[PDB]
């Protein structure tokens, strides 16, 4: 739980990808049956320039080891697109400062349960968490946790009934992605989450889904800035004999900008959206 | 330290109006719910009057039931007694305390329940 | 209604045709009001009933949101000997909500009770617990002597009584150094000036009232601008159907009538509108389903007779209700035998443009003398 700082970090530049249709949301918890209606909101822009960031090491000749927990601004809104396979992608952190001095929120899965804590966090420069395979018990275990070191004056926590998966690292194309929208509006944290089946490596699918709002954190908080907490394998147990070494499996995950923008979001006579659009789009 | 001064006794002529003025210096007046109770040579110590921090809702006992006055000032910290249509018979030393809210009737009767005690100033009615 | 129809014409005499001369509605019986069940009360039994207690320099501190206080349970208990509160009465504490709530809980002498009083000074009131210049809280106290008096005494209370300076609010210093003077500094040891600050309590039957041990909480709410976490109960009525009442489901208000739909909510949809943006289902909190809301009956008032000339005999029509609410809907209060033998009887029609009194339904077809509507006409001829 110690704050080291992480080493043997590859420069890459930036890669931005298009969003296409994703990103819609439910605006409120209302019902239409078969209804069009014109919402101003906080939207994800239609194929707009998301950031891509990648999770991968290769070992052969181009040693990439690619490991991004940048610090992206907040800004009004924040969509979040993690496709994985094993449960790659971890958690997140919001905040203001990361530090002690301000309050800062962390949601996470601790490969048993899910758990959300409001406290003042003393979270280091790359915060990150860790599985080991044993080869004793041939099973993957957590056992790494160097998100913070110190929870002091905490207000709000939530932990949920533990859960149970599986940790093994698949090998083919990705079969898990995973949409979220966090806001931070009128003192209140929206979180709307929306799950697909997938099979595919980049350049997202055509198609549209739409977020359901999964949590709702009354927290009065000011965030202005997030991180990713994401897992990897150590690499040094197994896979080595030289020295210490870590190496992350095949991830990656797509960070866009929410803006005010009236959207015509379409219910079909399930009460679900079936195809939106935005009206500054052309 | 909530230093408790009172004001305003002395000798009335019968049949006047009367005001004792009873000052707390402190930063926790707001805090305190204020009590006046009387004291007369020859009688039982018997409570008076109590009003809480707001003022909307005061409690006062049967002897002297809508015949007296209390209000409160937290910008000044001042707590006023107003005595209309006074009688000979109200000649006796008034005390003034601040500190706790109390809502059980028995439990008015006691002194104990508040923070600090002052002196108390003499009301006299001339005939 | 033939006066009504006079007094709305402003003639005495009325010309053979319809008119209409006034309105009914139908207006809520006495109110509806829901609310979702209340399953998250806040852990107030582990403080009523814990087993082990804090002593005052260890004085327990416990924090309280995102729950429902429900403060009832010990209120109606009524065994605590000292219920004092500030800022908000204990009997009208209900309707307003907080963001937190601190709980400090301790065990003190009897007579000591009041040194928890806010805004104190003094060596219990100042060296042990201190608080802010505002309190939204109660200060509650009750008598402990039958669980903390034993055989033989204890000794793993202490208090403090000597200290160099008042305690900073909402702190728990646990510290045992030893208090000095500047006329005689002991600098290492408890020499002249320098004594041990804590002191034991005594536990014994023995004690009077006074040095009974007491267990004190003292409750403090707290609202920022922050969203409130800690609101009170809200009581929700049992649900009506078929019945129109002004309801009020988790603070949205609306008048109608609430009867059973096939709509299937999504799980995270609480209620529904429609295209002219009013509201149309709702989902009831406490149970799942969803409920339509029809706005009420009403309609027009219209009077159909023939030439007062001819006769005097009228007709009622009312436009858009079925004829089941006529005598319920601002009716069976008029003159009983004008009014009241016009709003029942064996004349009741039930026709599209809504129901006719005092008119007799016949299978012939004559030629159209007072026009209803979708295609139905009455007439006093035989």
């Amino acid at each position: 739980s110690q704050c080291v700082n992480l080493t043997t970090r590859t420069q890459l530049p930036p890669a931005y990808t298009n969003s296409f249709t994703r990103g819609v949301y439910y605006p409120d918890k209302v019902f239409r049956s078969s209804v069009l209606h014109s919402t101003q909101d906080l939207f994800l822009p239609f194929f707009s320039n998301v950031t891509w960031f990648h999770a991968i090491h290769v070992s052969g000749t181009n040693g990439t080891k690619r490991f991004d927990n940048p610090v992206l601004p907040f800004n009004d809104g924040v969509y979040f697109a993690s496709t994985e396979k094993s449960n790659i992608i971890r958690g997140w952190i919001f905040g203001t400062t990361l530090d002690s001095k301000t309050q800062s929120l962390l949601i996470v899965n601790n490969a048993t349960n899910v758990v959300i804590k409001v406290c003042e966090f003393q979270f280091c420069n790359d915060p990150f968490l860790g599985v080991y395979y044993h080869k004793n018990n041939k099973s993957w275990m957590e056992s790494e946790f160097r998100v913070y070191s110190s929870a002091n004056n905490c207000t709000f926590e939530y932990v949920s009934q533990p859960f149970l998966m599986d940790l093994e690292g698949k090998q083919g194309n990705f079969k898990n992605l995973r949409e979220f929208v966090f806001k931070n509006i009128d003192g209140y944290f929206k979180i709307y989450s929306k799950h697909t089946p997938i099979n595919l490596v980049r350049d997202l699918p055509q198609g549209f889904s739409a977020l359901e709002p999964l949590v709702d954190l009354p927290i009065g908080i000011n965030i202005t800035r997030f991180q990713t907490l994401l897992a990897l394998h150590r690499s040094y147990l197994t896979p080595g004999d030289s020295s210490s070494g870590w190496t992350a499996g095949a991830a990656a995950y797509y960070v866009g900008y929410l803006q005010p923008r009236t959207f015509l979001l379409k219910y079909n006579e399930n009460g679900t959206i079936t195809d939106a659009v935005d009206c500054a789009l052309d | 330290h909530v230093q408790l001064v009172e004001s305003g006794g002395g000798l009335v002529q019968a049949g006047g109006s009367l005001r004792l003025s009873c000052a707390a210096s402190g930063r926790t007046f707001s805090r305190y719910a204020a009590g006046w109770f009387r004291q007369a040579p020859g009688k039982e110590r018997e409570f008076v009057a109590v009003i809480e921090w707001d003022g909307d809702s005061a409690y006062y006992a049967d002897p002297v039931k809508g015949r007296f006055t209390i209000s409160r000032d937290n910008a000044k910290n001042t707590v006023y007694l107003q005595m209309n249509r006074l009688k000979p018979e109200d000649t006796a030393v008034y005390i003034c305390a601040v500190g706790g809210n109390h809502y059980s009737r028995s439990k008015y009767y006691n002194l104990d329940e508040y923070d600090d005690w002052g002196q108390g100033t003499q009301v006299t009615v001339s005939s | 209604p033939l006066s009504e129809t006079k007094c709305t014409l402003k003639s005495f005499t009325v010309e053979k045709g319809i008119y209409q001369t006034s309105n009914f509605r139908v207006q809520p019986t006495e109110s509806i009001v829901r609310f979702p069940n209340i399953t998250n009360l806040c852990p107030f039994g582990e403080v009523f009933n814990a087993t082990r207690f804090a002593s005052v320099y260890a004085w327990n501190r416990k924090r309280i949101s995102n729950c429902v206080a429900d403060y009832s349970v010990l209120y109606n208990s009524a065994s605590f000997s000292t219920f004092k509160c500030y800022g908000v009465s204990p009997t009208k504490l209900n309707d307003l909500c907080f963001t937190n709530v601190y709980a400090d809980s301790f065990v003190i002498r009897g007579d000591e009770v009041r040194q928890i009083a806010p805004g104190q000074t003094g060596k219990i009131a100042d060296y042990n617990y201190k608080l802010p210049d505002d309190f939204t809280g109660c200060v509650i106290a009750w008598n402990s002597n039958n669980l903390d008096s034993k055989v033989g005494g204890n000794y793993n209370y202490l208090y403090r009584l000597f200290r160099k300076s008042n305690l900073k609010p909402f702190e728990r210093d646990i510290s045992t150094e030893i208090y000095q003077a500047g006329s005689t500094p002991c600098n290492g040891v408890e020499g002249f000036n320098c004594y041990f600050p804590l002191q034991s309590y005594g536990f014994q039957p023995t004690n009077g009232v006074g040095y009974q041990p007491y267990r004190v909480v003292v409750l403090s709410f707290e609202l920022l601008h922050a969203p409130a976490t800690v609101c009170g109960p809200k009581k929700s009525t049992n649900l009506v159907k078929n019945k129109c009442v002004n309801f009020n489901f988790n603070g949205l208000t609306g008048t109608g009538v609430l009867t059973e739909s096939n709509k299937k909510f999504l799980p995270f949809q609480q209620f529904g509108r429609d295209i002219a943006d009013t509201t149309d289902a709702v989902r009831d909190p406490q149970t799942l389903e969803i409920l339509d809301i029809t706005p009420c009956s009403f309609g027009g008032v219209s009077v159909i007779t023939p030439g007062t000339n001819t006769s005097n005999q009228v007709a009622v029509l009312y436009q858009d209700v079925n004829c089941t609410e006529v005598p319920v809907a601002i009716h069976a209060d008029q003159l009983t035998p004008t009014w009241r033998v016009y709003s029942t009887g064996s004349n009741v029609f039930q026709t599209r443009a809504g129901c006719l009194i005092g008119a007799e339904h016949v299978n012939n077809s004559y030629e159209c003398d007072i026009p209803i509507g979708a295609g139905i006409c009455a007439s006093y001829q035989t």
